[PDB]
């Protein structure tokens, strides 16, 4: 029945449940069924950075476009680990397996996130190098 | 309320 | 040196760092140092509710000005709760005893929600008297 | 890329 365009109670109580639910997903680990989501979030980010960065690779001096295309390359590939140790862990929840999984999993989006800023990294030194600094 | 019971049901 | 302020490339690898740090925040339990400031925005967004809350009761009819008053204490006393088993938690870090204050904590929490829920619930009820439903 | 190195910093 009511509407809720402009109701604050119930916006702010939706505020003080959301900030409970960060704290505790943030307290606890969660539930191997409920990180496909999560992953397929990361999954999606990186999809964008690489078609972002592939639209920015022919303003870029051609004496980089393959150190650049490496550090693309590598990311897909992180991805590649990243999604296998995911499916990994939801075959061995409950299992004493689980937690190793878990822990590989972390490792490969920890090693996606640090080959990402390396990929910035790439980009901003092509950039200073067109526009030319000193 | 339903996209809330969303998260009401997130608690269990 | 480098202005980000229309930098696609810089945007792009944040938002995929920061994908990875929600998904490893949410598949790792946090170190008590780090629930501090969870519980602060607890206790932000329920200040916040309170207040609007406190602005609304004026509008309904006084035959539940009571109720709701109740409403509001109670939700002060569970962060009250909270609080106290956050610090107890920080206290036994690292011991045998940081399992099961953690688990206080989400008790509390919890806690919290349900009774911001109801809350929504008894003034969704007084708005419905105003307005004259059937 | 100071704030970028608050959560590269957050992973440790």
């Amino acid at each position: 029945n009511l509407d809720r365009s402009n109701d604050k109670v119930y916006e702010n109580v939706t505020g003080l449940v959301k900030a409970v639910i960060e704290m505790s997903s943030k307290i606890q680990p969660a539930p191997p069924e409920e990180y496909v989501p999560m992953v397929k979030e990361v999954g999606l980010a990186l999809r964008t950075l690489l078609a972002t960065v592939d639209e920015t690779i022919p303003l870029l001096p051609a004496s980089t476009h393959r150190e650049i295309e490496m550090a693309q390359k590598l990311l897909n590939s992180d991805l590649g680990e990243l999604i296998n140790k995911m499916k990994l862990a939801q075959q061995y929840v409950m299992t004493s397996l689980q937690q190793e999984y878990k822990k590989q999993m972390l490792t490969a989006a920890h090693a996606l996130a640090v080959d990402a800023k390396n990929l910035l990294d790439v980009i901003d030194q092509a950039r200073l190098k067109m526009l030319g600094q000193t | 309320t339903r996209e809330l019971d969303e998260l009401m049901a997130s608690l269990s």
